[PDB]
DNA sequence: GCCGTGACTAAAGGCAAAAAAGCCTTCTCGCTAATG
RNA sequence: GGCUUUUUUG
DNA sequence: CATTAGCGAGAATTTTAGTCACGGC
């Protein structure tokens, strides 16, 4: 919903969805290049948390 | 020093596997490849397969060929394990077995279709009434026998070969994963020159697994090449 | 409706963390071990095979690597929601029903 | 060795109305505007 | 127009 | 006339019920 001025009011759901999609895309790009397994563990765990 | 253990594991896996331009090296293989067949067709069998397997390791052509041989011998153990798990789901699953008896029963019989017959001898009321599953047990054996025959090598030696090649691969991967994780501080320091930080360590594994003991340019500086390769052209990628 | 393709399988929370755990009772392990398995900080085997490891046994880093150098490819062990999905898919239903 | 036991944890706690306020991540730089 | 925080009526 | 922020756009307590681990004869 747009309030007065250039700012746009944000809802909680959009922020969480943005976080999840950002982490998913990061893990996708990082996995395509066969990154070391230590990194992918932390990324997978944090995606689980998200 | 750590790379020496990796090379030893590679040698062990090579021993397990082996148990004109591309023909000059193959000449060393074929100098006794046909000479070993009659000697092992009957001591000297081991003595000469040692020489047959050692020349294959003298010159390394392509690691992809080694991987090809690895999966070629892996499909055999894969179907052996498939038969094992099929027998397990026949017996232990629908029965209430402790699964310990197969060390006494299955591991000593293999081709012998008598271990399931002997299961009645030691009680096991579930094995007392094998009946339908007994037919269901040894009917899959009528696959295992000709599988073993077409393999041409004994089951116990198959398991031993798989164990030693697995030991070699496990040691190699253990060394790799136990000395890659300690090389992150240098990656951070060089990448400071977060996506850039991660592309600093994407080449870390390459420069680490490429580092040999016949080298002697500093491993930090030896990796500098590949971490700066990320900054060289792919920084804008 | 919109859909997002997860980079890897990911486990649901509700069926895990109700007062009775659905997956916990289906698989018959305590709730504590399942969360550790999902969070990748505790190694777990999914198929012991011919070795001396239970199919549904919980391990750790040192135990797994020690078993890895002893057996390795003989036994199969994977982590996380991927392993959980694999062991669910490998576990049939009607046979367990008749066993119970 | 199984039921008793205690220790640990999830879940809800009134209805409607009004009146106010104040917010919706934070770090970084090139040409435009703020500044001297 | 959502949330948060107060104050008030019954 | 000369110097510099800057932001636009982008990016990184009470009460109750239930369950689970220890333990007691």
């Amino acid at each position: 919903v747009p309030l007065d001025g250039g700012r746009f009011a944000t809802s909680d759901l959009n922020d969480l969805y943005r976080r999840v999609i950002n982490r998913n895309n990061r893990l996708k790009r990082l996995l395509d290049l066969a990154a070391p397994d230590i990194i992918v563990r932390n990324e997978k765990r944090m995606l689980q948390e998200a | 020093d750590i790379a020496k253990r990796i090379e030893d594991g590679i040698n062990q896996v090579q021993c397990s596997v082996a148990e004109e331009l591309a023909r000059e090296k193959f000449a060393e293989l074929r100098a006794q490849y046909v000479v070993t067949r009659d000697t092992i067709k009957a001591a000297t069998a081991q003595e000469e397969i040692l020489k047959l397997s050692e020349v294959f390791k003298q010159f390394r052509l392509v690691p992809k060929q080694f991987d090809y041989l690895v999966n070629s011998m892996r499909v055999m153990m894969d179907r052996v394990r498939t038969q094992e798990r099929l027998i397990m789901k026949l017996c232990v699953e629908q029965c209430k077995m402790p699964k310990k008896n197969f060390i006494t029963l299955f591991t000593g019989n293999e081709t012998s279709d008598t271990w399931f017959n002997a299961a009645i001898a030691m009680n096991k009321p579930w094995s007392e009434k094998l009946h339908d599953v007994s037919e269901e047990v040894h009917r899959a054996l009528q696959k295992l026998q000709q599988i073993e025959e077409e393999t041409g090598l004994t089951i116990e030696q198959v398991k031993d070969i798989n164990r030693r090649m697995s030991i070699g691969e496990a040691k190699a991967r253990r060394a790799k994963k136990e000395m890659v994780e300690a090389n992150l501080r240098l990656v951070i320091s060089i990448a400071k020159k977060l996506d850039l930080i991660q592309e600093g360590n994407i080449g870390l594994m390459k420069a680490v697994d490429k580092f040999e003991y016949r080298r002697g340019y500093k491993f930090s500086t030896y990796a500098t090449w590949w971490i700066r390769q990320a900054i060289t052209r792919s920084i804008a990628d | 409706m919109g859909h997002i393709e997860l980079a890897s399988p990911t486990a649901h929370i509700w069926f895990l963390k109700s007062l009775p755990s659905r997956i916990g009772l289906l698989l018959d392990m305590p709730l504590r071990d399942i969360e550790r398995v999902l969070y990748f900080e505790s190694y777990v085997v999914i198929e012991g095979g011919m070795t001396n490891l239970e199919r549904q046994q919980i391990l750790t880093e040192e135990q797994y690597l020690d078993a890895l150098e002893e057996f390795g490819d003989e036994f199969d062990a994977k982590m996380g929601a991927e392993a959980i999905q694999a062991l669910l898919k490998s576990m049939d239903l009607e046979q367990e029903c008749e066993q119970l």
